[PDB]
RNA sequence: GAUUAGAGGUCUUGGGGCCGAAACGAUCUCAACCUAUUCUCAAACUUUAAAUGGGUAAGAAGCCCGGCUCGCUGGUGUGG
RNA sequence: CCGUGGAGCAGAAGGGCAAAAGCUCGCUUGAUCUUGAUUUUCAGUACGAAUACAGACCGUGAAAGCGGGGCCUCACGAUC
RNA sequence: GUCUACGGCCAUACCACCCUGAACGCGCCCGAUCUCGUCUGAUCUCGGAAGCUAAGCAGGGUCGGGCCUGGUUAGUACUUGGAUGGGAGACCGCCUGGGAAUACCGGGUGCUGUAGGCUU
């Protein structure tokens, strides 16, 4: 059977990007994180301290606690037929907040805006996102110039 | 006598036929797990 | 022969370290220890000062690092010397002391807070420290960054901390590398610090000089005779520029100038230029060769 | 002494190549890859014909080396000795592996090397002759009697490209008569407008 | 015309003795070596370990010493005495140093003492230039660029020029 | 990490010879070497890199205000 | 002089590392005392291993800081 | 137009050679009494200001290497789902959707934050 160790199968996962090992940019270290983040995991080989376990990769949770150089976040794992919501603490180096929450940030504040204006004057004005409708009746305008035939090409070997 | 031995091939039919549930979400979770000093503070701000 | 190092391969695989490693002038190791803030502090300012010794100045800076670029609140340069006093020696143990004094000095006055912690007026040299007044805003306190300099015993750096704290910052820091610490009898010399503040120590060099050598003491201490400047005298004009930082430190910016829009350099040449030039080029070399020929 | 070739004619099993962890792997039987007048430019051998796969198998090194002693003496009998010039591109990296028995049985049946194979892919040239225009049916006769030496099915392709480059014949001397690729052994360079004018100038002097 | 201070001047004289084995022989030619140069020589450790030469892992071997300016100069003099400033094409490096040996040491004014014995040396000269030390100074490091640095032309030229000496080929 | 083939350079060395007392002085060469090319490969190689797929979000437990508590953090009723 | 790591980091291998995690010196014993929480196998039980804290005593450094064993992945043991 | 101090993103910023730098600045540079450290004041530390853009550094150049970004390769390779499709097989064609990567050919060659100067 398999091997129960830690870091089985990350020799990719848990790697340096081409060209890019060495010093881990301060940005990094100088970003902040409240309670409450929605917030990514991404394990970086560089630093061993605080290394999410193999299975959190790519997962994104919920930032509950905030410490001195580590975040303890809330994260579901799928074991089995059931899915628990489990808390790990991460140090700041294998975090990155996620861009999936700020939109609908912005959306919110954009629409509460517009909701806003037009009460007072009383007009309609759509806020639910509708799917992509079909497209609409339209005119092709040929510009005096016929479309041109396509055929197939005959069969001819190359190799 | 020897007999398979390892297999997950009903196992997720078996998960689903009574759906895996996501866990219970809602307001006012717990604070066990939160740094000792900030929820001392969190206390005494409390008691105040 | 032998391989050629600088491969084709080398230069594919090859891979720049930071921009500022590259030129040398940043240390990123001592940087993540001495500009990032603990995560539970949140958005508090870590401020730190930063010293840097010059050919021909001393810079003095107050930052505290943000995301796109970290920020000076307050800074102070040696060349302001002259007004206060100072008019030759800009770079010298005392200078460093001055300059740090005049940074002290200038944040707590753009910062409303001259009247509290007024640290050491009359200077000592001894082991001293700024503590915060109840009922009062809390003292300021940052981080020494000395850069890429060694911080052995007696090193300007050092003169200038020195400088700030007399001025009433509280800075975290040991009178082990302070001029007088003595390493064998692992002794603080107070007395041999303030003279080094003071100056005495080209004091005596320039009497040690009118000893024996006068061209050399010349050529040693041109500028000094220019500006007329005695042994003896160093420490009171010193005191004196002391007197007038703790005085007037606020820093006024000179007036700005209009430029006149002149290009200093040759401005970047376009594709149909550098493609002319090799046509022409090539035209050039085929009619020599036919004529060559 | 070795097992039939119907033992090991599809590509089954993962490339598992001679390494580090693949040892005592014996020796491929083909080692000659190319033969005839290979020292030749490329402006005296313009017709090239390839031989090609039309099936995705594997085909073993011996066979490999079989049709090309073949070729080469139905060539040096035809074209004379050196009129012409071989290419096997095809070489043997896949080891191929044998439970031998002598009674454990299947336990432990994991094989030793037994020899090697080339994995052949639908429409891979699998030998390549180049020769004079006028050899043509001589090409394709001795291709065509290769290929008997060979399981599976094959065909025989006269090439458009000009010797064996990478380049239309029909403008292959157009282009070296306006110094676009330089001739060098059996091959060409191409010279982009690319490098440093130095290299133009030393070319156009 | 010229650069007032683009000229060459030597930067750094090197001298050592390898003897190949620790003792009193090493002690005596460190003896040398220093009464020579004014100054306490160091050892240095033997790299590795072979037996060709009767030699194992760290054992002083060698005795070498540094100097700059002015008995750099003195020394080097008193060298190229004793060499009667000859030197061939080959002595000369393709970065500008050069060097040589003499064969034994009390020639180039040193009292024999039978007790110390006789020990050759190396003598070798890295020549300079002002702005050499970009290249190993510690806050903003650089190269010395492509005219800065010196070649086995200019060596030569100021070889002969400087000291009047003579390249005999070979 | 395997791997075929020819090109151009030199003394950087070796091997057959040759004129040479000898001479990188010289003649061919075979080589190893270097520089551009070229044929064919990798489950325990890789600059690149899919399709299928794995998380998270799509509001009332949300946004916007005003004010209190804190023994924590604090240049600052600062930050949290 | 060139040298992006082609070396070294105890060991297998993989990942990681250049004013360092490598080499050489200086000083030391955070390999120390103590309650909880969490991750890894998982039944989501133990052992083992590991991660963030918190409370004392310290070490080191000018200091920011770093350190409660070894750069990470393994080196170990219930009841009576 | 541009520099210095501290930086953010970390080659569009690197590498090789060549040309030009007004003022400030950064440097090279001159010495070792004091502080400090070495075999050596070479490095580090300290005290200065005779000379110089030679070098670093900045700007520019190269039918430059690299790097970044496009076109081609290519609807090719591969691939979700489907068939009582073909074929002895190996494999291949079609329907329903997604869709690459070399060679080869173009374009570009650092943006920018805070504080402080020079261009009076
Ligand atoms: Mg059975
Ligand atoms: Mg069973
Ligand atoms: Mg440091
Ligand atoms: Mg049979
Ligand atoms: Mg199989
Ligand atoms: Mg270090
Ligand atoms: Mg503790
Ligand atoms: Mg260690
Ligand atoms: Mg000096
Ligand atoms: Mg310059
Ligand atoms: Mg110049
Ligand atoms: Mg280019
Ligand atoms: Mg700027
Ligand atoms: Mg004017």
């Amino acid at each position: 059977t398999n091997t129960k160790g830690k870091r089985r199968g990350t020799r990719y996962m848990f790697s340096r990007p081409f060209r890019k090992h060495g010093v881990v940019p301060l940005a990094t270290y100088m970003r902040i994180y409240k309670k409450g983040d929605i917030v990514d995991i991404k394990g970086m080989g560089t630093v061993q301290k605080g290394m999410p376990h193999k299975c959190y990769h790519g997962k994104t949770g919920r930032v509950y606690n905030v410490t001195q150089h580590a975040v303890g976040i809330v994260v579901n794992k799928q074991v089995k037929g059931k899915i628990l919501a489990k808390r790990i603490n991460v140090r700041i180096e294998h975090i990155k907040h996620s861009k999936s929450r700020d939109s609908f940030l912005k959306r919110v504040k954009e629409n509460d805006q517009k909701k806003k204006e037009a009460k007072e004057k009383g007009t309609w004005v759509q806020l639910k996102r509708q799917p992509a409708p079909p497209r609409e009746a339209h005119f092709v305008r040929t510009n005096g110039k016929e479309p041109e035939l396509l055929e197939p090409i005959p069969y001819e070997f190359m190799a | 006598a020897k007999s398979k031995n390892h297999t997950t091939h009903n196992q997720s039919r078996k998960w689903h036929r009574n759906g895996i549930k996501k866990p219970r979400s809602q307001r006012y979770e717990s604070l066990k797990g939160v740094d000792p000093k900030f929820l001392r503070n969190m206390r005494f701000a409390k008691k105040h | 022969f032998v391989k050629v190092v600088k491969n084709k391969a080398y230069f594919k695989r090859y891979q720049v370290k930071f921009r500022r490693r590259r030129e040398g002038k940043t240390d990123y190791y001592a940087r993540k220890r001495l500009v990032i803030q603990d995560k539970n502090k949140y958005n508090t300012p870590k401020y730190r000062m930063i010293v840097r010794v010059t050919n021909r100045d001393i810079i003095c800076q107050i930052a505290y690092a943000r995301i796109e670029g970290d920020m000076i609140v307050c800074a102070a340069y040696a060349h302001e010397l002259p007004k206060y006093g100072v008019k030759v020696g800009l770079t010298n143990y005392a200078a460093a002391y001055c300059t740090g004094l005049l940074l002290a000095r200038r944040l707590l006055n753009r910062f409303g807070m001259d009247k509290i912690y007024e640290g050491q007026v009359e200077v000592t040299g001894d082991e001293y420290n700024v503590e915060s007044i109840d009922g009062q805003p809390g003292a300021f306190t940052c981080y020494l960054d000395a850069g890429l300099a060694r911080t052995t015993t007696g090193n300007k750096v050092f003169g200038a901390l020195k400088g700030a704290v007399d001025g009433g910052l509280s800075i975290p820091h040991s009178t082990k590398r302070f001029p007088g610490y003595d390493s064998e009898s692992k002794e603080f010399n107070a007395e041999v610090h303030r003279k080094h503040i003071m100056g005495q120590n080209v004091a005596d060099y320039m009497r040690y000089l009118m000893e024996e050598d006068e061209d050399a003491y010349k050529k040693q201490f041109s500028q000094y005779i220019k500006n007329n400047v005695t042994p003896d005298m160093m420490e009171e004009m010193y005191k004196k520029a002391h007197a007038a930082i703790r005085e007037n430190p606020v820093y006024e910016k000179k007036p700005k100038r209009e430029v006149k829009k002149k290009r200093w350099n040759r401005p970047k040449m376009s594709l149909a230029q550098k493609k002319d030039r090799v046509a022409q080029k090539k035209a050039s070399f085929l009619r020599a060769q036919e004529r060559a020929a | 002494g070795r097992r039939p070739a119907r033992c090991y004619r599809y590509c089954k099993n993962k490339p598992y190549p001679k390494s580090r962890f693949c040892r005592g792997v014996p020796d491929a039987k083909i080692r000659i890859f190319d033969l005839g007048r290979k020292k030749a430019k490329v402006d005296e051998f313009p017709l090239c014909g390839h031989m090609v796969s039309d099936e995705y198998e594997q085909l073993s090194s011996e066979a490999l080396e079989a049709a090309r002693i073949c070729a080469n003496k139905y060539m040096v009998k035809s074209c004379g000795k050196d009129g012409f010039h071989i290419r096997v591109r095809l070489h043997p990296f896949h080891v191929i592996r044998i439970n031998k028995m002598l009674q454990t049985g299947m336990r432990g049946a994991f094989g030793k090397p037994q020899g090697t194979v080339a994995r052949v892919h639908i429409g891979q040239v699998i030998m390549s002759i180049r020769t004079k225009l006028q050899n043509k049916e001589h090409v394709v006769e001795a291709l065509r009697r290769a290929k008997f030496k060979f399981p599976g099915r094959q065909k025989i392709h006269i090439s458009k490209k000009w010797g064996f480059t990478k380049f239309n014949a029909d403008e292959f001397e157009d282009m070296v008569a306006e110094k676009r690729l330089i001739p060098d052994g059996c091959g060409v360079k191409y010279i982009p407008n690319r490098g440093p004018l130095d290299k133009w100038r030393a070319l156009h002097s | 015309k010229e650069n007032p201070m683009r000229e060459l001047r030597i930067r750094k004289l090197c001298l050592n003795i390898c003897v190949g084995e620790s003792g009193d022989r090493l002690t005596r030619a460190a003896k040398v070596l220093e009464q020579l140069t004014g100054q306490t020589p160091v050892f240095s450790k033997a790299r590795y370990t072979v037996r060709s030469f009767g030699i194992r892992r760290n054992e002083k071997i060698a005795v070498h010493c540094t100097v700059r300016g002015a008995k750099a100069e003195e020394i080097l003099e008193k060298g190229l005495k004793v060499r009667e400033y000859e030197l061939r094409k080959n002595n000369f490096s393709d970065t500008g140093n050069f060097g040589f040996g003499i064969q034994e040491h009390i020639d180039l004014g040193i009292k024999y003492d039978p007790s110390i014995g006789i020990y050759g040396l190396d003598f070798y000269v890295v020549l300079g230039r002002p702005g050499f030390s970009i290249a190993d100074k510690k806050r903003r490091t650089g190269c010395i660029g492509a005219k800065h640095r010196i070649s086995k032309e200019e060596a030569m030229r100021w070889f002969q020029q400087k000291y009047d000496g003579i390249i005999l080929p070979g």
